């Protein structure tokens, strides 16, 4: 088992012409050993041995059954049990054998990553809570979109977290940043996925079409791990401890106006604590893909029938449609702003 | 904290921090924290349980 | 403002007979100052000055209103607001003024106390959960009683946390320890208190009578602070991670038998990690007050009426009482073990 260096030295000194016996004398090795190593391929310094029997082998299946069906992980309890069965050794071997079965405590070290310019964006929601806006109880939610390289922040308040609202907020973010990223990171929302099909993710077909339309590649971090999108979560903490702490409002339009003004004043103006530069300069450094001229229409699409007289009803509303549109089927495109339009076989109805 | 099977009681400032114990071959323990020197622990030949140390600190603070 | 030592030195050297001028020369003080201090009561080394005006005085009421009604504690937001009002200074003064109003983050240092022998005991409950025992869903609870000086542990399982069950478990603990403590520490349970009447505690009248009967003084730690009773909570963790982890059972009597055997085997036998001694030896060192001969009767007491024929019904049960007990009022003492006894004006009924 002469080590790498010893074998190299033996072979080299032997090939140099030095006599073998005095080589052995110099290296303090037996002459037979040195001569055998002369005609050897490479330094031998490794011995392979397979596993061997231990004391806790007969009890091992029983302990495994205890762990995997009774959920017992108390080394003292298992030791006391098996001691009656016949075991006589200490607990160290038991702990060493049982350690792999124990759950892996979550780490505390946190890797840091710096995405390339115009290469990544992050999105998330924040359930603000229930408020009485204009005498109406609604569930307010905050949508936050954080750029990855410039740390920009766009935000907007909404009353619902429907796929339509998500897509519209993404449109607003893309317009705000003057382009679309090459990658957009969400969490595992059903408006973007439909579960992990054996490790792989199954994208919602409509959302996949939307992404292919705007060209941005979706990504999802992982189940029950929000660290991977720390930028946007920390931006949420920033906004909810700086803007929505004492600000008072009565209309969501007013709140959104105040939020945009606040962002453009301080949030996207104050230099970041890590990049140490105003986010707008980095934004100017960003290179996002151009937006399409026509935005992906995100509006509720329903089919309704006009009554005999010509009175058409949608939600708690009523219209008066010409007699030619009575008893037929029409399309009611409801934009998220409340602009309802009526269509009949492509044509647009001048609804009264 | 603990040292060679004997548990010592420090003050509030030292809780949650790493001290350095230096023990001469003579057999006296000296606790150095953050470079400085902290009060001696009046090491005694007879081992005293953690309960007795708690009682002693309680009476001292009384 | 000569310090204590300087004044002492001046007075002493002057009274010794040393000349005053060379005294002043030696101490480097003016002759007038030294002479004035000669006839002075005590060393003058303190100057008292009252508060003075600052820059954030006019804004202080507004900031206080913001904090106390809008809940804003973001120094950046308040600074940005008041800067428009006219403030021109830095944020350090703002943070210093606002610090007292901020909530006091919980400490992490933990005082340690060692109660005197036979002087304190602690009690607590542990809601194990819901189990199907004998095809019946019941809410299992664990009652734990930990002695303070010997760290003994008595425990018992129960189906309810009613004052009657609490008192009976206390009786069992006192019998187990061979005496009653001089103090018993609970948490703020309504079976022992009725709320903090302006800081002071109002004891439940029945429980107060029970305590006065057994002589042990009750105590309650504080609202929302379980550290004060760490012994019993840690004993609960011990029992729920050592005994009730994999043990299987079908009857609560079996579970209690196993629990008592386990306690007397290991729990009250293994030396403690702090006292470093077997709890039973310290128990032998304990000196508890003697138990009363007759235990405080903890049994449901209800008054019922016997039907015309003589059929008396309690819960889903039926009896057959002699005709002389028909149409009258009787007492149904239901012991917690299920021993129902019938009483009629002190006499006991030989119910069939
Ligand atoms: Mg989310
Ligand atoms: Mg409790």
């Amino acid at each position: 088992m002469i080590t790498r260096g010893e074998f190299f030295m033996i072979k080299e000194m032997y090939e140099r012409g030095m006599s073998i016996s005095d080589i052995a004398r110099e290296l303090g090795i037996d002459r037979k050993t040195v001569r055998k190593y002369i005609h050897s391929p490479n330094p031998p310094s490794k011995s392979k041995r397979k596993q061997r029997k231990s004391k806790l082998d007969p009890f091992k299946p029983y302990l495994q059954k205890r762990m995997l069906e009774d959920g017992v992980f108390n080394s003292e309890k298992l030791f006391f049990e098996i001691r009656q069965q016949g075991y006589t050794g200490g607990k160290t071997i038991l702990k060493d054998y049982m350690k792999p079965f124990r759950e892996t405590a979550k780490k505390k070290y946190t890797v840091r990553y710096e995405t390339l310019p115009g290469e990544q964006m992050q999105v998330d929601w924040k359930e603000v809570g229930e408020v009485v806006i204009e005498g109406k109880k609604v569930k307010l939610s905050l949508f936050v979109a954080t750029l990855g390289y410039s740390r920009m922040k766009y935000a907007v308040f909404t009353t619902s977290q429907d796929q339509e609202h998500l897509m519209e907020c993404l449109i607003q973010s893309f317009k705000y940043f003057g382009g679309v990223p090459k990658k957009v990171l969400f969490d595992n929302m059903k408006t973007v996925t439909d579960g992990r099909e054996q490790g792989v993710v199954k994208w919602n077909q409509r959302f996949s079409e939307f992404a292919s339309y705007y060209g941005f590649i979706p990504k999802v971090c992982r189940p029950y791990r929000a660290q991977t999108k720390g930028k946007v979560e920390r931006a949420i903490q920033y906004i909810m401890d700086h803007f929505y702490v004492g600000t008072a409002f009565e209309s969501i339009e007013e709140l959104n106006f105040l939020l945009h003004r606040w962002l453009d004043q301080v949030a996207n103006r104050k230099p970041n604590a890590t990049t140490g530069i105003s986010p707008q300069e980095r934004w100017a450094e960003e290179s996002l893909k151009p937006l399409p001229l026509k935005d992906y229409d995100t509006s509720y699409l329903s089919y309704r029938k006009v009554h005999w007289d010509g009175s058409f009803s949608y939600k708690g509303e009523q219209w008066l449609l010409s007699a030619e549109y009575a008893g037929k089927e029409i399309l009611v495109k409801e934009r998220l702003n409340g602009d309802i339009r009526l269509y009949f076989r492509g044509e647009e109805i001048s609804h009264v | 904290f603990s040292y060679k099977g004997e548990q010592w009681l420090l003050s509030a400032e030292y809780a949650g921090k790493e001290i350095l114990v230096k023990e001469r071959l003579n057999g006296d323990i000296r606790l150095y924290f953050r470079g400085e020197e902290i009060s001696h622990v009046d090491q005694q030949k007879k081992v005293i349980s953690f309960a007795e140390k708690i009682k002693k600190k309680q009476t001292e603070m009384a």
